[PDB]
């Protein structure tokens, strides 16, 4: 019951820091609810996904920035920039590993529903992919391996029980062929999966309801700008 | 050159 | 030396993480740099400024975020709205208590150029009231008063040293106009403040250059559209 | 009602 009372406490005040765009303190909520044991819902799965992606969202983004200043003074003085990177540096990784302890200690599981448990392993994907962004050497390829396992094995499952228009199987090949181009250096394997799943979520189409055929093009959109962006 | 698009929710 | 080089190694990290958007690392370099114990130059105030403005910035859209939802909760169930609230309240007090500070041990000197002397008594004026913001009884009319006291000692300066359109007084003058409306319920005084400051500039505007021109009746737009606002 | 504006710094 207190503990119960305490669930219900952190998701609420997780909402709360979502609406005043205090995504640290959302983040933190969801990290206590988590620890629960408790099922996430559709909702509340979306509010752990909004608050990291806001954190590590800034991170990757500084990340970059400073990354873009420390080759720009190391091509052709000061450790300033370096000693700033590796800070952020370390501390996005920081957050990848919390993500991913509370992925594999509390979420992922063989005996979800299809759309929770591809979700996860998207996830899962997605911040061993982050990691391999700034990661560079024998460290970076076992990495990418280990996104690239996340990745697949989300995909079996999608492929398995989803329909192709279904929005996180569209997500996840999205996300999936990102990785192939951007970390894996395989783009001809990137051209094919997206313009295979655009394609065969474009055959589906005609059968969606309203709700679902926006869901459905949004990502779709994505997908196809990604394809011209990349041929 | 622009970053391709990733998604993890509808904004 | 070794003092001295750790000072500007701090003004470029604050530097870096204002191109990285990372605001509260940027407010802690240039917490770190003031304590140094030399002045500031324009460009290292306008970084301080920045990296807390932001800072409190946040904090303020959030309490007045969960404030709203606090007040509907209250209207005609769940403390957690309230705890929160709370909390976000504490932790900007907390920010205001830093920065006021610095600017009472580290910033404020009878000894400056008028600039910096109405830059940092306007600063104190700023952040008395954004302590006020959220005050409530006795307290609030205290912090008021610190507020005026800091604002009006900026404006008799500002109106003995520098012309009627320079941009720091300028600003001075909309903030502590705002501060008469908002805080103070002194909407007569917000008024007159207001509009003898945008006439006493207009009356100037033939003087300036193309610079200052731009940075002067950017801020004269803004005295306008309050007076609009509140007339 | 709109909130009044104030200013520290140009953007
Ligand atoms: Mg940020
Ligand atoms: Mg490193
Ligand atoms: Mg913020
Ligand atoms: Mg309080």
């Amino acid at each position: 019951a207190m503990g119960s009372m305490e669930r219900a406490s952190l998701i609420q005040k997780a909402k709360l820091a979502e609406q005043a765009e205090r995504y640290e303190d959302m983040a933190a909520f969801m990290k206590g609810a988590v620890e629960k044991g408790e099922e996430l819902s559709c909702e509340e799965r979306n509010l752990l996904s909004v608050a990291y992606k806001n954190v590590v969202g800034g991170q990757r983004a500084a990340w970059r920035v400073l990354s873009s200043i420390e080759q720009k003074s190391n091509e052709e003085k000061g450790p300033e920039v370096r000693e700033y990177r590796e800070k952020v540096e370390t501390e996005l990784q920081g957050v990848c590993d919390t993500v991913l302890g509370l992925l594999d200690s509390h979420l992922i599981k063989e005996a979800g529903d299809a759309e929770s448990r591809v979700f996860y392993l998207k996830m899962k994907g997605d911040y061993y992919r982050y990691l391999a962004e700034v990661a560079t050497g024998d460290d970076k390829k076992r990495i990418i391996d280990s996104a690239r396992s996340a990745y697949q094995e989300a995909m079996d499952i999608s492929k398995k029980e989803m329909p192709p228009t279904n929005p996180i199987r569209l997500g996840l090949a999205l996300n999936f062929s990102v990785f192939h181009y951007e970390i894996a250096n395989s783009p001809e394997e990137a051209i094919s999966l997206a313009k295979t799943t655009f394609d065969e979520a474009m055959a589906d189409l005609h059968t969606l309801s309203e709700d679902s055929y926006k869901d459905s093009t949004l990502i779709m959109q994505l997908l196809r700008d990604n394809l011209t962006l990349w041929t | 050159r622009r970053r391709a698009h990733t998604f993890s929710h509808p904004p």
